[PDB]
RNA sequence: CACGGGAGACCGAUAGCGAACAAGUACUGCGAAGGAAAGAUGAAAAGAACUUUGAAAAGAGGGCUAAAAGACUUGAAACCGUUGAGAAGGAAGCUGUAGAAGAGCAAUAAACUGGACGGCGCAUAAGGGGGAAGUACUAAUCACUGCAGAGUCGAUACGUAAA
RNA sequence: CUGACCCGUCUUGAAACACGGACCAAGGAGUCUAUCAAUUAAGCGAGUGAUAGGGUGGAAAAACCCGUCCGCGAAACGAAAG
RNA sequence: GAGUAGGAGGGCGUGAUCGUUGCCUAGAAGUAUUGGGCGUGAGCCUAUAUGGAGCAGCGAUUAGUGCAGAUCUUGGUGGUAG
């Protein structure tokens, strides 16, 4: 008998969540950053890997305006990747010649980056240019939704500015007096 | 199969098997004609009647042949000469016979009949 | 009555079970409706499926930047157009009696 | 004849898991089932009761489903499962399952004795 | 993804190819992703059912 | 490919056999008779077929790859070659088309195995020749 | 979908998960059935997550007409975005004659300024404009234009 | 005496699928169609098929 | 297939380069991996000089 | 709801309408009203000839039949009888450990792999030439990518009052 | 030889002088419809998705194409004028 | 390496549906077993006997899917007891 918590069977949670989508290409993708994880001491492989694992909830959008808007003089010649889909941002303008790396492109977001003079990407190609990660730019995009929102604190604590659950939105509902 | 009005389950079919009324009855039961009377009268398949001559193609009574003696349409039966057996006591019995089992030797000839023949080989080369 | 979640609206509060419909006429009513116009071309067959149609603008502030198919004509329409509503009728124009031109 | 290797097979217990006053009831058959019970003695762990099912009873991973004979057991179905011991016929033998036939029985005994295959339920005379 | 030529075959001879030779459309190239059919065929089943 | 082959057919190959949650397959290419990528001839690459002939002829089956061609050489399976010198034949077939240790070690046994079956098949077919006889 | 749920799990635990103390029983659980003494010993869920349910605000309708309340409203941003790229281009370099952009055609009314401009001239045909719409409009090289 | 849930009618059985879906099913399956090793681990007999 | 068939498939889904003119609009899936073989790209000099 | 049609990821004789059947029947209640149980011998009655003992039911012989399957398909459990093997001084059963007796067409066992040689029957070996098919390379050709002339289809808030 | 109270249940407390259970077979209890949310897999993405309905189609209620509106998102704050 | 209330992860067994691989008058399902074995366990395979027409595996789809109890339903039976 032992103090131990939970008996030393406590469960690592700093791990990476084994992924369960079914497209054959997901599991293949992640069989190839396995290796490179193992085999290349790279943190950006690694990175790669946890991100590819996400949620599919967790992983984020990436828009031309958001990686326009992250861009040094260096961030420019560097093989752009995100972990997610990336989308076209109807609000940019021009279009900076770009290479770019995801997992998915909207084919607007796709047609405007070759149009100005671009280069698309997949991950497979990725390994084949810079496994190390040399001379890569990696976008994490930003994390925004609606549920946000109904989190956090609840609905009508002192502070509270998270959103009730409402089935409409009227002067009638809960926005009137309570019983204070 | 084609049409939506023809009735594919066994349920209704069997039914109306079973509940057949005599003149349906006698067409379901029926037998295959000889080599000859194909030939003859170019039709395959004819409704028994009790004057016939038929073999029997199938069963331990299989290769006799003979005349029919009764169509009992409610017992499903057809009596043919000779086809029965005798019962310890000395009292002879006769054997029923399904149709489609049969094989027509010779017809009872008459008017109606040489319609029917006349009919069937009529759409039949035609 | 729980958690978080937004207070439920009731809907099987009074007895429902008598008031319940079923969709699975649709399949064969589609199918009906075809043959139905297709045995009305048949039978109308020189002629023209629909009777003709005037146009006009919808009837809502936000409607109006939008095209509509009209009822019927307008007399006044009919008249520009030299017809006699009794005409245009065995002609197979539809002609609508209470709409008025301001236009 | 084709044995191999063996750890020597060691079972950890014989007697059979049995359900709870199962021998008491009629309607009670013997097929283990894991108490529940408030009161109950065996959910307890009174001394002198059945230790119930437990995983510190599975057997070692070596000698795991191995028969008596020392093959482990491949079922026969259709024809074609034999020909499958062929690469295999070493590690297993073969089992001809009840549904089959008298003659293909034999059929398949005969195609075993080719493929050089041990049949358990083979016809002995 | 391979766009090669396919021969389109004879009929009236056991095997010939027709001096016609079509590249392969992008149908044939599409990914195989078996979750998508999994899905869409189970559904599609279901619509069949009478209540 | 057979990789991704690998993981559509791992589950649901119709040459599959379960035994205890022991997989094996039907394959007639397989070089050991169980499901895996390895033990899959309609998979990758490495893949044999042997049958008796005319005495001592083996018809091996070499796997064969995907083929578009100007003519067909035998089913799109695999290539089909009849050898008259079999066994030692075939083992000479088989050094050349597996490389590996293992793979060679298999293909092997299906041979010895292969060959001493056809034997005894031989013995019954003539046993049976002489009973349809005499 | 059977297959998947607890039930199937529960078989033979005797609470279903309700509990031995507890159990799953009628309305009287629930706290009274739908909404029932929200006011009263259900006053802390209502307060805390749906505060404010209970009261009055300000001004009856009696019929409310939607349709004649309807305004979509376009921002700067998106307006290059309704015409295509070819007129944006031909005419930052044709100075020449200068883009009307209806946003009307487009299903919206009132122009607000939300993002800014390229510096190309433009028209814009709308029911109504924001201060600064018209402000970053005008600035732009650009002219507002009335419609109804 | 009756059921635990007497059965209804209006239990909702048909299910409906996204177009693009039905679509990419469709699709990858005719991508399936065009592989030797996808069609006869299917079952199907090609031996003797030729492309 | 026929010739009419295999020819009208193109038609009907289109291509990376093109739409599908009978499904107006669609396009076909766009793939994760250009090639599908990780032995290629495990097993090239790029991956194995750093590995 | 009535008479018709067709159908089903329904149910399958304690299920399914209450009723697969002389079922809204038998039966009960002054009455309004209540309301069940109950389907499968066999391919064919060939439904058990005849002998014998019985007052009779029935038994023993004998026979039909693929089989008695004989008021009837299969024929589980509880309960009961017979036969076998055991056991018991105010209850029984049971975990752990050994032993005894009883019942047995036996599931385990000194076999298996190879070298050399012998006796038998069958095949034709390695090595060498050879080199179809295969893979790899590689010019000339050619899918695909790229560039792209002429015809036909389409689109177009480029353009015109429309063209 | 050593160990061995009757199970299920409610209870702080059950072998209880607490309740149900003489025995056996078959039957027998968290479903179905709707609603919002969180999570997981799918598709597409500043868009997305139809429904109704049209049009085709297998013997067949499937499928396959069309579907000018509509939903929901894309703008918020105000009782409201705004 | 304990565990009631409770929760999670894997697995066993049962209908029916779309697939895939098969078994059966040379005897399926069902049934009995002091025959032989396999799983820690749900449960399994085989043998023999009976039986006399249908069955089974594998991947999915779906569920009126697992009983010792509810003075539980219907039916059948005990001891009391000649
Ligand atoms: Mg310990
Ligand atoms: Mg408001
Ligand atoms: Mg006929
Ligand atoms: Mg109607
Ligand atoms: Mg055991
Ligand atoms: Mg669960
Ligand atoms: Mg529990
Ligand atoms: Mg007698
Ligand atoms: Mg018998
Ligand atoms: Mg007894
Ligand atoms: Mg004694
Ligand atoms: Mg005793
Ligand atoms: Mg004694
Ligand atoms: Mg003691
Ligand atoms: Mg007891
Ligand atoms: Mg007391
Ligand atoms: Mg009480
Ligand atoms: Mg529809
Ligand atoms: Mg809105
Ligand atoms: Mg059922
Ligand atoms: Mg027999
Ligand atoms: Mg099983
Ligand atoms: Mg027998
Ligand atoms: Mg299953
Ligand atoms: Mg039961
Ligand atoms: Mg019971
Ligand atoms: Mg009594």
């Amino acid at each position: 008998a032992i103090d131990l918590h939970k008996q030393g069977r406590v469960v690592k949670r700093s791990v990476v969540r084994q992924t369960k989508s079914t497209n054959v290409y997901h599991k293949l993708l992640i069989k190839l950053y396995k290796f490179l994880v193992r085999r290349t001491d790279s943190k950006f492989n690694q990175n790669i890997l946890k991100r590819l694992s996400s949620s599919r909830l967790n992983k984020f959008p990436l828009s031309l305006s958001r990686i326009v808007k992250n861009l040094n003089e260096t961030n420019k010649e560097q093989v752009i990747v995100s972990t997610s889909t990336v989308t076209n941002d109807e609000r940019l303008l021009t279009v900076p010649k770009l290479t770019v790396c995801a997992l998915k492109f909207t084919e607007t977001a796709r047609k405007r980056i070759l149009a100005a003079g671009g280069k698309c990407l997949t991950f497979d190609q990725l390994a084949l240019k810079a496994p190390t990660g040399t001379n890569c730019f990696l976008l994490r995009a930003p994390k925004s939704r609606e549920a946000y929102r109904h989190w956090g604190k609840a609905p009508g604590q002192r502070g509270s500015h998270s959103a009730p659950y409402v089935r409409s939105e009227g002067r009638k509902f809960e926005r009137a007096h309570g019983l204070k | 199969k084609t049409h939506v009005e023809v009735s594919s389950a066994r349920r209704k079919q069997r039914k109306a098997h079973f509940a057949s009324p005599s003149h349906l009855r006698q067409t379901l039961m029926s037998a295959h004609l000889s080599k000859d009377l194909r030939s003859k009268y170019n039709v395959r398949s004819m409704p028994v009647r009790k004057d016939d001559e038929v073999l029997i193609v199938r069963g331990k009574f299989k290769g006799n042949k003979g005349k029919v003696t009764q169509v009992y349409r409610k017992k499903w039966a057809i009596h043919v000469e000779k086809i029965s057996k005798n019962k310890l006591n000395g009292a002879p019995y006769q054997i029923p016979l399904s149709a489609s089992q049969l094989v027509l030797t010779k017809l009872k000839l008459d008017k109606s009949r040489q319609s029917l023949l006349t009919r069937k080989a009529a759409s039949l080369k035609t | 009555m729980k958690h978080n979640n937004q207070l439920p609206v009731a809907q099987l509060r009074k007895h429902q079970q008598f008031r319940i419909k079923t969709f699975f006429n649709q399949a064969a009513q589609k199918k009906a409706r075809l043959h139905a116009r297709r045995a009305q071309a048949a039978a109308v067959f020189p002629r023209p499926t629909e009777k003709l149609q005037p146009v006009v603008r919808k009837q809502t502030q936000r409607y109006n930047k939008s095209t509509k198919l009209g009822r019927g004509f307008t007399l006044q329409e009919l008249k520009a157009a030299g017809i006699s509503a009794a005409f245009a009728q065995s002609i197979g124009i539809k002609v609508d009696h209470r709409r008025k031109n301001r236009c | 004849i084709k044995p191999v290797a063996h750890k020597k097979i060691i079972k950890k217990r014989t007697k059979k898991f049995v359900r709870f006053e199962s021998e008491d009831f009629a309607k009670l058959d013997s097929s283990w089932r894991r108490p529940r019970g408030i009161d109950n003695r065996v959910r307890r762990r009174f001394r002198g009761q059945r230790r119930m099912a437990k995983i510190g009873f599975a057997s070692d991973a070596a000698t795991k489903h191995l028969l008596p004979n020392g093959f482990k057991k491949f079922l026969i179905r259709n024809p074609a499962d034999l020909e499958i011991l062929l690469m295999n016929n070493r590690t297993y033998c073969g089992e001809i399952a009840h549904n089959i036939s008298a003659q293909v029985k034999a059929a398949l005994v005969k195609r075993a004795a080719e493929l050089g295959v041990r049949l358990t339920n083979a016809n002995a005379k | 993804t391979s766009r090669p030529q396919i021969h389109v075959h004879d009929a009236k001879e056991a095997n010939k190819q027709t001096a016609t030779k079509l590249t392969l459309p992008a149908v044939f190239t599409a990914p195989i992703r078996t979750d998508i059919v999994h899905k869409v065929f189970t559904d599609l089943n279901k619509n069949r059912k009478q209540a | 490919m057979s990789q991704l082959v690998w993981e559509i057919v791992k589950n649901n190959n119709a040459f599959l056999v379960k035994n205890n949650g022991v997989a094996f397959t039907t394959d007639p290419f397989s070089v050991t008779g169980r499901n895996t990528q390895v033990g899959l001839g309609f998979t990758h690459r490495h893949g044999v077929a042997l049958k008796g002939g005319a005495k001592q002829a083996i018809a091996t089956s070499l796997r064969k790859n995907q083929s578009h061609k100007v003519k067909k050489t035998g089913t799109i399976e695999a290539e089909t070659l009849t050898v008259k010198g079999g066994v030692q034949r075939v083992a000479k077939v088989i050094r050349g088309r597996f490389q590996s240790k293992g793979l060679k070690q298999f293909a092997l046994k299906k041979l010895v195995n292969f060959h001493r079956a056809n034997v005894r098949a031989q013995a019954n077919l003539k046993a049976e020749s002489k009973a349809k006889k005499n | 979908v059977s297959h998947l749920k607890k039930t199937r799990k529960l078989r033979g635990h005797v609470s279903h998960g309700h509990g031995r103390v507890g159990k799953h029983r009628k309305g009287g659980c629930r706290g009274g059935r739908g909404k029932a003494g929200g006011m009263h010993h259900h006053r802390i869920l209502m307060e805390k997550w749906h505060p404010g349910y209970y009261g009055k605000l300000g001004m009856r309708t009696f019929h409310l007409k939607k349709n004649p309340l309807h305004c979509p409203v376009v921002n700067i941003d998106k307006l290059w975005s309704l015409v295509s790229d070819a007129t944006r281009q031909k005419y930052a370099e044709d100075k020449k004659k200068v883009p009307v952009i209806d946003v009307t055609k487009a299903g919206f009314f009132k122009v607000l300024g939300k993002g800014r401009l390229p510096n190309q001239p433009v028209v814009v045909k709308a029911k109504y404009f924001s201060k600064t719409a018209e402000r970053r409009i005008v600035a732009v090289g650009g002219a507002c234009v009335l419609t109804a | 005496g009756r059921m635990f849930a007497p059965l209804k009618t209006y239990r909702r059985v048909h299910r409906r699928v996204n177009v693009n879906q039905k679509r990419h099913a469709v699709a990858a399956a005719l991508a399936a169609s065009a592989l030797v090793p996808l069609v006869f681990a299917r079952g199907h007999r090609i031996s003797n098929v030729q492309e | 297939w026929t010739e009419s068939a295999f020819k009208k498939l193109n038609e009907i889904f289109g291509t990376y380069s093109t739409t599908g003119v009978q499904k107006s609009g669609y396009q076909l899936q766009r793939p994760l991996l250009a090639n599908a073989d990780i032995a290629r790209i495990i097993n090239s000099n790029e991956v194995q000089s750093v590995v």
